[PDB]
DNA sequence: TTTTTT
């Protein structure tokens, strides 16, 4: 009786809403394929495992922050290169004006197909990001150094003028205007942030990000990257040991962390990640300081085992396939 | 130097504070020799939980004004104003015992206040004046 | 003499008003069954206790706000799942464009029946909510992050353009147009809000919510939800310790607090809430770290007690009925 | 109405 009337009224109101706003304006979440979460590789297998879904989600906002030389730009460029290897077009908004195209080419980024912008003001940078997202022809956008997103009024004024909450207001408005566009065009916007000092922190580090509080609410994934050591080939420092913490995750469980090596000129050491992950998944036998695979001793020390894995592509593919099958909780294909 | 007087702070309960204070608020201004920042303000204590036993100083009985400077970092062993959940405030001394933050009172009769992640330090208590 | 004339005049005026406006236009407050307060479970028993009347009221406006990853969406989806278990029809207005359908399914939400809309503009969102309320066939509507309710003018504008109070005026008009419709159709509209910083607040609450002042007045219940700790299974963080403070209540006493755990992939830990409420209500004995029910030692620590109460459905239901009888100030008919 | 910053 009343249930049939309710179903009729629901159908009529739904049809009215589709007529007023569009075919996809409202529908059941079960049949909504635009709400499916799709992810792309971050260039680090340990990070893809720590992210739960297998990478950074498409159509969302991602924040990567950390101290100086912690690896933010390198990790972001590895994400860009991995996306470009899958035929995607990417853009890099270099607000800090400190992007080296030769290093990006060294990390594997196709420099010729990478859209780069060095904006004068933060409003211009966010307008360029909005235009690229609305176009739908750009899959990954990176805004280097959110802290460098300077308001036009701040640029026009002299040093010493107080612009109270101007950047925070601008970033809040940008988040408002960009969340829907990014979701509509399935464009991944990665904001790189710097770390700033903070008063009264009872728990955790006495640190804060720049640009205000809106990016905390709007980011689907927030990554805390830090340099936890050095990689040495004898006496030369050839890389850095980096830890990435997933302080926020909207597509999987948060607070997982990843450890990998950023080797200068090469980027994230994928093969070192393979060594460590095969060791942890009992695929590679760890006998003190000696590493072995299926009985065959592959070498001693992490560096020599990584060199061996470079030397033998087939066992590398086998270990990678087994680790990806065993550890990735959301396989797509 | 003279600073605004803003409401009261419960010493040992984390009592809610309904009302928001700007520099233009408050009709009470109290002067002292302490050279604090321009964000410093006075808080008057209702509660005897931070009254130290006689013979040990410092002590903060009910009714005395405490100067709070949010621009001075609070280290363990210092007296501070703590905010819980964005709305609740307390006046206790801060110690970071065993890696977990605690607010302990100067009165043994009152318990130590555990701090969660929703707790932050409003400022450092740097002066004391009777009204 | 004088009183009879007054009664006659009042009866004539009442009849005139009913003729002009309708049968239910005016009547005594005591014989108005439409004005009775009807509540639904929030998915958290401690929150049902804190709200006084046993849950969020039907036909009202509810605001939930807090910091990032405080559990606003999870609490909302638990409310939606609890309502859907009772056969109600729910709608999710995802203005943030950050809803995971799979995680919503994991929280118990009937995804195939959850109406989902990702509006382009804030006016479109509020008009969809108004149409759903006027339909009378949707029981619960949630607007995720009214901070993302961007006015059409602001969306069509540029980054950095000033739209003073435009979202606030739009939300004010939405409240004015929606309060009566929600009351008439008995639809619960839940607004999720993000937290911004007040500049210049020397003491007191340093935070506001987005959207202006109208939501504060029109909300019957306002919930301040915060993450107060972590739930760890030794090393992995498996959940969060959550506090909810009822900062506004038009149907019971405000400023009551609710504590519960949000487990990732499960939602609100109902069994842990049952354990704590039984311990408080002298039904479960706690000797240091030992939990015991009627002499039988059920486990050591909160997690073991929760697991034991999960493994014994009969005693769980018994404790749940006892707690619901005892603690509920306003047990629903 | 809007929003931190060192
Ligand atoms: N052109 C380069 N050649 C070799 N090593 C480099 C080069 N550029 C950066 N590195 C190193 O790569 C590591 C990470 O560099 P980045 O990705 O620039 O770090 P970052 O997080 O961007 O820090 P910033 O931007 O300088 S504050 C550091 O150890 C750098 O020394
Ligand atoms: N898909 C998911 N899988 C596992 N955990 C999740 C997932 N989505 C959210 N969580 C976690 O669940 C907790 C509550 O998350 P939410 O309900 O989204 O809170 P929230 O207030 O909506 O935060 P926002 O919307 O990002 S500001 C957090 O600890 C999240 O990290
Ligand atoms: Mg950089
Ligand atoms: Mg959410």
């Amino acid at each position: 009786a009343i249930d049939e009337n309710k179903q009729k009224a629901l159908a009529a109101a739904l049809g009215q809403i589709e007529k007023q706003f569009g075919k996809g304006s409202i529908m059941r979440l079960g049949e909504d394929r635009s709400m499916d979460v799709e992810t792309i590789s971050t260039g680090s297998l340990s990070l893809d495992i720590a992210l739960g879904a297998g990478g950074l989600p498409m159509g969302r906002i991602v924040e990567i922050y950390g101290p100086e030389s912690s690896g933010k730009t390198t990790l972001t460029l590895q994400v860009i290169a991995a996306a470009q290897r899958e035929g995607k077009t990417c853009a890099f908004i270099d607000a800090e004006h400190a992007l080296d195209p030769i290093y990006a080419r060294k990390l594997g980024v196709d420099i010729d197909n990478l859209l780069c912008s060095q904006p004068d003001t933060g409003e211009q940078a966010l307008e360029i990001c909005d235009a690229l997202a609305r176009s739908g022809a750009v899959d990954v956008i990176v805004v280097d150094s959110v802290a460098a997103l300077t308001p036009k009024a701040e640029i026009e004024g002299e040093i010493g003028d107080s612009h109270m909450g101007l950047a925070a207001r601008m970033m809040s408005q940008a988040m408002r205007k960009l969340a829907g566009n990014l979701k509509q065009s399935n464009t991944l916007l990665i904001f790189i942030n710097q770390i700033r000092m903070k008063i009264g922190v009872m728990f955790g580090n006495p640190e804060t990000t720049t640009g205000g509080n809106a990016l905390k609410f709007y980011a689907s994934v927030r990554l805390d990257i830090r340099r936890i050591g050095a990689v040495k080939e004898g006496e030369n420092v050839v890389g850095s040991e980096t830890r990435v913490k997933v302080v926020k995750n909207k597509i999987a469980a948060p607070f997982k962390q990843a450890e990998f090596q950023i080797l200068y000129g090469e980027g994230i050491n994928f093969y070192g990640e393979l060594v460590d992950l095969g060791v942890k998944e009992k695929l590679i036998e760890k006998a003190g300081a000696w590493y072995s695979y299926k009985g065959e001793k592959i070498g001693q020390g992490k560096a020599n085992a990584t060199a061996w894995l470079k030397d033998n592509p087939e066992t590398a593919k086998e270990i990678e396939k087994k680790v990806r099958e065993l550890l990735l909780s959301n396989p797509n294909s | 130097y003279e600073y605004p007087v803003f409401s009261h702070v419960q010493a040992g309960m984390f009592s809610p504070e309904l009302r928001t204070f700007t520099k233009g608020d408050a009709e009470r201004w109290v002067s002292t020799t302490k050279k604090a920042s321009d964000s410093a303000f006075w808080l008057e204590v209702e509660g005897n939980s931070m009254t130290a036993p006689t013979g040990s100083k410092p002590s903060f009985p009910d009714g005395m004004l405490i100067l709070v400077d949010p621009e001075q970092a609070v280290e363990p062993g210092d007296f501070c104003i703590a905010r819980l959940g964005g709305d609740e405030f307390t006046f206790a001394k801060l110690i970071r015992d065993s890696g977990q933050v605690f607010l302990q009172p100067l009165n043994p009769q009152y318990p130590m206040i555990p701090c969660n992640e929703s707790c932050s330090v409003v400022g450092k208590v740097i002066a004391s004046q009777w009204p």
